[PDB]
């Protein structure tokens, strides 16, 4: 996996990868 | 949170896994 | 009918957009 | 829920922000 | 909607959502 | 047969590369 | 034009609707 | 127009740039 | 059945996450 | 290869990173 | 075509684009 | 290699063109 900073839609495309049928939250602070 | 985590810095696979349901 | 994947793809990216600071939950 | 809603006609930033937090 | 910047592919991408049926153009100086 | 929402926001980041500062017009 | 408003600075969401036909 | 010419099949960047201004 | 352009445009994307430093090839 | 694959199902992560270098 | 730093996800697409039926090899060093 | 070329520097077309098959 990308050893990167993730930020933005970068960041919620990696999410809809990783957590497939999971799903995830992004909840930013 | 996840910006501080991810964007800010750079978070690992299992560390990104953390905001998976 | 579309690819349930592809569309996925494209609506996180657009709730990224729409919401902003509020965030989202997405599950497929 | 948003695939039914948002895959096969095109949700405006207005049907969109439903599913916002 | 988001506050932040928005450059080049993600700026197109947030005119294509928000201008919708009205479309847009995107000519940069 | 394609999903025209879909095709449509390939096609605009496609047209910014190809483009770049000469620009491009887009309608759905 | 759009790049000083948008990416160099930032839109808001009525600012960023300048920019549709 | 573009999505008639490059949804179904591939536009190459040589036929996209009738697109472009 | 899905467009296969629209198909390669994501899977690059996704390649690239997962690949990393690792890199990979692609051909449509 | 990766199209006949993962283009009408879904490849995981897991899957994915057979097509790796 | 765009005159800019090109990297990441950004990168591979303009590959995917600019090489079409050829394909390409993305192989960071 | 592509990053020094094309990111950390900025590419041609004909550069990018090096990394095609
Ligand atoms: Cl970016
Ligand atoms: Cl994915
Ligand atoms: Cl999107
Ligand atoms: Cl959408
Ligand atoms: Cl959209
Ligand atoms: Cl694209
Ligand atoms: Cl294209
Ligand atoms: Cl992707
Ligand atoms: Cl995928
Ligand atoms: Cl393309
Ligand atoms: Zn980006
Ligand atoms: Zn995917
Ligand atoms: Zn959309
Ligand atoms: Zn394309």
């Amino acid at each position: 996996f990308v050893n990167q900073h993730l930020c933005g839609s970068h960041l919620v495309e990696a999410l809809y990868l990783v957590c497939g049928e999971r799903g995830f939250f992004y909840t930013p602070k | 949170g996840i910006v501080e985590q991810c964007c800010t810095s750079i978070c690992s696979l299992y560390q990104l896994e953390n905001y998976c349901n």
